[PDB]
């Protein structure tokens, strides 16, 4: 009826934008093919309070019970808006017609995992999503692409192994009733299920054992595509771990005794998440590239969600989903703004551009919202999200884990200062005089994500009251403006207006005239000396050499080296089994036949 | 010494496994659970008092058909594996003259006798295949005692396919009623049928199918040795 | 009705009429093959719509002798489907080989091809264990003669190891037939399965083990396979399809037929626990020996063995939820491996050879034939909403209730490795080209692509085709409704 149309609509949008390459209409009717799921989700938003919406479509003999819960709609709503804000910025920066076939197939994977209430719709949509993202990044630098594909197929297919075991041991396949039978045995084969499920969703997260696809797949690609590659294609790991909590929480806590007030499987996933925020922030520093810096950013904020959705059965999910919405909502804007600055200008490396914030002030202001949306700024959603994650830590006391996530907020602050310095301030080189402003279709996505950010940050609020009620009976007594925690408040009305009053009183002490004469940049301090235009005065080379030389022992042990070692070992074993078993010796195959006949003797 | 002795060990355990697996019966009587029906209903259901010629062409009727399929595929396989458009003999190195004249006069003595084998699958054992193979032997005697003896190929494999067609046209005109139904002794289709039951009026349907299959397998191996005795 | 018994007789009469017209000229030799396999699709479609009309198979009799004393062709719900798909694949081969194999004496190649089609409709219609052996030897000597038909040294030896291995396997198979007959005394599988529960527990074990053994050698699992990624590498390009599409499926079905004909005896459980292990040992070795592979025909030859090994994985595990889904792989992998050896064949006949150095650069140089190899290589790992994705999901879910998590983590390991050697191939043909030579090839630009649109429709609509294999699993799942639909 009204539910399956939104799952075929980005698939049909990927389908339709392959034949229609006759005119300039592959942009227009192609982008509104992915713009109807917002109109269909908000049309079915008031029917969530009514008894739930489902559908079966028995296809392939399976069940495929799609159903939309109170929180799966929330992830699907950010799926629609982030997948929109990239795709109307994707009407440029394509230079081909073979883009819309996969970037719209990925959004139908994204709406599929979120609207997955069975499993045979879950793994199908997950595999479609993995393929579409791979084939998007499968245009250049094959070695970067195939590494992501092998890892994410290993995650998808280890999930197929785990679903094989949980379909064997129970007998039934249906995902709504399989939580009931885990309640039935809630009162030695299940420590494998959790660990294999964690590896199955450590491939689409920033988990420190397995995150090596991130500095390559979030690296070189269509950059306007990438706003959904972190904004919805990394939320699928978050929704995977949350679906694991919807499957069992108590059955995994009895077989695994708690190390502290936090459960030990939640402690393990949150400890790997805290290591993730550490390594993601630290590797975001010494990463001279415009997108390889942002790969570590995108997996830095995943560990926040996997710390909040680790420890704590009340308010832990209720704070981690909040940061999930917040982080994906602004990181869509960050990848949009980095796609704009990589399209309007030329090359990629930091030693190409600097001081490019006056030729495009729409870009500068829109990502000044996003700079405020990161690392904690009280009018914006960044501070609300980080504060909720820090609120979930102190309840069910954890001192060792609170340090690394707080260090993660510091190192989240640090790299953004590294980004906005040698890309946006300083002098400009003399090859950026041939540049223009931001185009309109990326700017609509920038404005959409900015107004959604400012209604997200100054008042949580609407989404907090949405995820509070009808799901895990209220931990927070929130209202339209305050948040009303059990022991904190976090107002948003009388925290932003004291900023804008404090900025007025700060402007009173500045806006006083008395000569505000502008000066050029090429004439500057330089220890009281003449400085010409051909002096590289803004620093653009690694920016963090004492930071690299402080932990010069910790960076000698990478994981990029180990996985290439283990794959080269498998690949040379592939050359080994080729020459051993498969000989030209006919009598070798006769001996193989005599050996297996001897096994048939042995019975 | 490692390979031979180790093979003797494994092949001794294979033979011991088969010999322990051969503990069914020490050559006893109790074997026919369906095989008694083949014997007690062979004198009145086909016509051939022979046991084996009625079971393999009438009862297991699609098994001499797979057999001639296998022999024809051996002919066309060796002919496809050896094809040079020249096809000359080796050096021909004559050697004797009581051999050429020896296989000269002896060539119709086997040609008379090989036909006698496949026409008689009624009181004599065998069938079409020993007679066809010794017709090929007579072809080999004239082929290994002369300096050329190239039977003309254009006009040789025509009758081989014609004889295989003659088998299958008895299956296809046998499809005028039912699966096989013999077309020859149970209904007066082209001639009579079931005169007595001896070697008279040729029993039922089994002799003419053996003339045709014996003609097919007669030109079978002769073609194989023909295109394998051809150098550049 | 026995009017549909022309699945064997019509290829037979046409293969005995083609050396009759080989001296009548040169023109109507190769066009004699296309009209007959079109008639083969017609006589297959008759049986296909007659089998799925009712719930009863056609007990094609071997004359006026009711089974078990005669031969019965139990053309079940399985058999009409597979005779149909081999008819349509052979008709796709006959309209391919008309202008792609004329280098060598096609004067006698047509009868060799059509006798392989005879062994096809004989092997997946057989009721007698004798007829099972005889039709398998027809297919075997067909393959002996036709993988050797290039005469180039490397292709001459490519048959040799197969002829000596298929000779030793057919030898062992006749010993196993002699032992099963040695206990029972009967041959027809209708009268065999009702009898083989208390014949002898120590005689049926060696006979069944050697029958499964000798029927496995002509097919492929682990020991008796390495002739096959020597046969696909060195053969005429159309028969590489008809071997990789068909001959693996008949062997794997007739192995999994007769294995589910004795599902009551002791020692059978260890036999299927061996067959699981050897099938898992062949999804790993075959689909990992293609990783450092240079010749691209070999790079697909190893892939076709690894797809049939996971067919063996679910064809002998349990009884259901995967045998009826194991057939869902056999009627599906034949189509996608028809696509593979079309594109490799068209490259090897247009450019020349199958080395990567003369395979590199087909994005702009070749037309959408390269897109057919693309959309085929996508569908072996089964990534999008495609058909091998549906089927491999059905097989991995089949390995749950019995033989779990070790015979999963090797077949499902291989699809991680098979993910590597396809996108090391699709990358070096689409995004490495640097060569704009147009080289028009619009004779298969539609026909392979209508085949390529046949895997896009089953990819979105499996439930019009998955309902077939539910009623087509009923020939292998059980014995009682099989036997009672014979006697």
């Amino acid at each position: 009826n009204e539910l399956p149309i939104i799952l075929l609509s980005p698939l049909i949008g990927g389908a339709l934008a392959w034949l229609i390459r006759v005119k300039g209409i592959r942009e227009a009717i192609g982008v509104v093919s992915s713009a109807i799921p917002l109109y269909f989700l908000i049309k079915l938003y008031p029917a969530l309070e009514g008894e739930p919406i489902r559908y079966s479509l028995n296809v392939g003999g399976f069940e495929l019970t799609l159903a939309l819960s109170h929180i799966s709609w929330i992830f699907a709503m950010i799926a629609a808006v982030v997948g929109l804000s990239a795709v109307l910025g994707l009407v440029s920066t394509a230079k081909d017609s073979n883009e819309w076939l996969f970037a719209l197939m990925s959004l139908a994977g994204a709406l599929g995992v979120f609207l997955a209430n069975d499993f045979v719709v879950f793994f199908l949509s997950w595999e479609i999503m993995t393929f579409a993202s791979f084939m998007m990044v499968f245009k250049y630098n094959r070695h970067a692409s195939l590494k992501y594909f092998v890892l994410s197929i290993a995650g998808a297919y280890a999930m197929l192994l785990a679903i094989g075991i949980i379909y064997a041991k129970t007998g039934s396949l249906s995902f709504p009733e399989i939580s009931a039978i885990f309640r039935q045995d809630a009162m030695t084969e299940t420590l494998l299920i959790y660990a294999l499920f964690l590896v199955a969703f450590g491939v689409k997260a920033g988990m420190f054992p397995l995150h090596v696809w991130a500095p390559d797949a979030y690296s070189e690609t269509n950059q306007s595509y990438t706003a959904m590659f972190s904004g919805v294609l990394s939320k699928t790991g978050v929704y995977g771990f949350f679906l694991l909590y919807l499957l069992m929480y108590g059955k995994l806590a009895i077989t695994l005794g708690n190390v502290r007030s936090a459960p030990t499987f939640g402690y393990i996933i949150a400890f790997l998440g805290g290591l993730t925020i550490m390594v993601g922030g630290i590797l975001a520093a010494l990463q001279e590239d415009i997108r390889k810096l942002f790969a570590y950013s995108s997996i830095s904020q995943i560990g926040y969600i996997l710390i909040g959705l680790g420890i704590g059965t009340p308010l832990g999910i209720a704070a981690a989903t909040y940061h999930a919405i917040s982080h994906a909502l602004f990181k869509g804007l960050f990848f949009l703004i980095v796609a704009t600055i990589i399209y309007r200008t030329g090359k990629t490396e930091f030693k190409d551009y600097g001081g490019l914030a006056e030729k495009m002030p729409i870009t500068f202001a829109m990502a000044f919202v996003a700079i405020l949306s990161l690392a904690g700024i009280p009018p914006m959603a960044g501070f609300a999200s980080k504060w909720l994650i820090f609120e979930a830590v102190i309840s069910r006391n954890l001192p060792i884990l609170g340090a690394m996530v707080f260090f993660g907020s510091a190192i989240g602050f640090v790299y953004l200062i590294r980004f906005t310095y040698a890309v946006w301030f300083g002098q400009r080189p003399s090859d950026l005089e041939d540049v223009k402003d931001a185009p309109l279709p990326l700017a609509i996505g920038m404005g959409i994500l900015a107004i959604l950010n400012v209604i997200f940050g100054v008042a949580p609020g609407l989404v907090a009251r949405e995820l509070n009620k009808l799901f895990s009976n209220p931990p927070i007594g929130g209202t339209i403006w305050e948040l009303d925690l059990g022991f904190g408040r976090y107002n948003g009305l009388l925290l932003s207006i004291w900023l804008v009053i404090g900025l007025i009183i700060a402007a009173i002490l500045y806006f006083m005239g008395a000569g505000v004469r502008k000066v050029p940049v090429t004439d500057t301090y330089q220890s009281g000396n003449p400085v010409t235009m051909e002096y590289n005065l803004t620093i653009r080379r690694n920016f963090f050499l004492p930071l690299k030389e402080a932990m010069a022992f910790w960076l000698k042990m990478s994981f990029d080296r180990l996985y290439h070692d283990i794959w080269k070992a498998i690949e040379e074993l592939a050359d080994l089994a080729r020459s051993y078993v498969y000989n030209g010796n006919i009598q070798a195959y006769a001996w193989y036949l005599a050996i297996i006949l001897l096994i048939l003797v042995a019975m | 010494m490692l390979k031979r002795v180790l093979a003797i060990l494994t092949i001794l355990v294979i033979g011991y496994w088969l010999a322990q697996g051969l503990a069914d019966v020490p050559f006893g009587q109790d074997k026919m659970v369906v095989g008694k029906y083949y014997l007690e209903h062979v004198k009145e259901e086909t016509g051939a008092v022979n046991a084996v010629t009625a079971v393999v062409v009438n009862y297991r009727g699609l098994d001499t058909l797979g057999e001639v399929t296998v022999l024809f595929i051996a002919s066309t396989g060796v002919a496809a594996l050896l094809w040079k458009k020249k096809r000359e003999r080796t050096a021909k190195t004559e050697g004797s003259v009581v051999l050429t004249t020896g296989a000269r006069l002896l060539f119709p003595f086997i040609a008379l006798f090989g036909m006698y084998i496949f026409i008689h699958g009624h009181l004599t054992p065998g069938g079409g295949f020993p007679g066809g193979a010794t017709i090929a032997t007579a072809f080999l005697l004239m082929y290994l005692a002369f300096t050329i003896y190239e039977i003309p190929h254009r006009g040789f494999e025509v009758t081989e396919g014609l004889a295989g067609m003659g088998y299958v046209i008895t299956g296809l005109i046998g499809l005028a009623i039912g699966g096989y139904f013999l077309f020859d002794w149970i209904w007066q289709t082209w001639g009579w049928g079931h005169e007595n039951i001896g070697r008279l009026f040729s029993g039922g349907f089994i002799p003419i199918i053996y003339t045709l299959i014996g003609i097919k397998v007669g030109t079978e191996l002769s073609g194989i040795v023909d295109n394998m005795l051809k150098e550049e | 009705s026995q009017v549909a018994a022309l699945l064997i007789a019509l290829p037979l009469i046409s293969a005995f009429f083609v050396p009759v017209l080989k001296q009548i000229g040169k023109s109507l030799i190769k066009p004699f093959l296309v009209i007959i396999t079109l008639l083969q699709t017609l006589i297959a479609s008759w049986a296909f719509v007659q089998v799925y009309s009712t719930g009863k198979p056609i007990i094609i009799y071997a004359g006026g002798w009711k089974p078990p004393i005669g031969i019965n062709l139990y053309i079940g719900h399985f058999a009409a489907l597979f005779i149909l798909v081999i008819a349509v694949v052979s008709f796709l081969m006959a309209l391919f080989n008309f202008k792609a194999v004329t280098v060598e004496p096609i004067d006698k190649y047509a009868m060799l091809f059509l006798l392989l089609l005879l062994g096809a409709t004989g092997m997946i219609a057989t009721g007698d264990i004798f007829n099972l052996f005889v039709f398998m030897e027809i297919t075997a000597i067909s393959a002996y003669a036709l993988t050797a038909y290039n005469k180039t040294g490397e292709a001459a030896e490519a048959s040799m190891k197969y002829i000596v291995l298929g000779g030793i396997g057919s030898s062992f198979f006749l010993v196993g037939v002699a032992l099963i007959y040695g206990a029972t005394g009967t041959l027809n599988m209708a009268h065999l399965a009702m009898l083989a529960n208390d014949i002898n527990p120590t005689v049926v074990q060696v006979g069944l083990a050697l029958i499964i053994f000798g029927l496995a050698v002509e097919a492929e699992l682990f020991p008796l396979n390495a002739w096959a990624p020597d046969a696909y590498q060195a053969a005429p390009h159309p028969i590489t399809v008809m071997f990789s599409a068909f001959v693996v499926k008949a062997g794997l079905y007739a192995m999994a037929r007769i294995l589910y004909l004795f599902k009551d005896v002791s020692g059978w459980s260890s036999l299927t626990k061996l067959l699981i292990a050897m099938a898992t040992l062949t999804v790993v070795f075959a689909e990992l020996s293609a990783l450092r592979q240079k010749n691209v025909k070999r790079m697909i030859a190893y892939s076709s063995i690894g797809q049939v090994g996971l067919i063996a994985l679910a064809l002998s595990l349990g009884t259901q939820e995967g045998v009826s889904a194991g057939v869902f792989h056999m009627l599906n992998h034949a189509i996608v491996k028809t696509m593979m050896f079309m594109a490799i064949g068209y490259v090897g006949i247009t450019l020349g050879g199958t080395m990567i150095e003369n395979f590199e650069g087909l994005g702009k140089r070749m037309p959408l034939t390269s897109l057919s190899l693309t959309i085929g290589g996508i569908a072996t790992v089964g990534v999008p909403l495609f058909n091998v994705f549906w089927s491999k999901l059905r097989i991995i879910l089949a390995a749950a209730h019995e033989g779990n998590l070790w015979p999963v983590a090797l077949v499902l390991f291989a699809s991680v490795v098979e993910a590597v050697y396809y996108f090391r191939l699709i990358h070096t043909m689409w995004f490495k080209g640097k060569s704009g030579e147009r080289i028009p090839e619009g004779a298969i630009a539609i026909v392979l692509l209508l085949l390529a649109m046949l895997i896009i429709v089953i990819g979105v609509y499996p439930t019009p085709f998955w309902n077939l294999v539910t009623k087509a699993g009923s020939d292998i799942v059980e014995v009682s409704k099989y036997v009672a639909n014979v006697l």
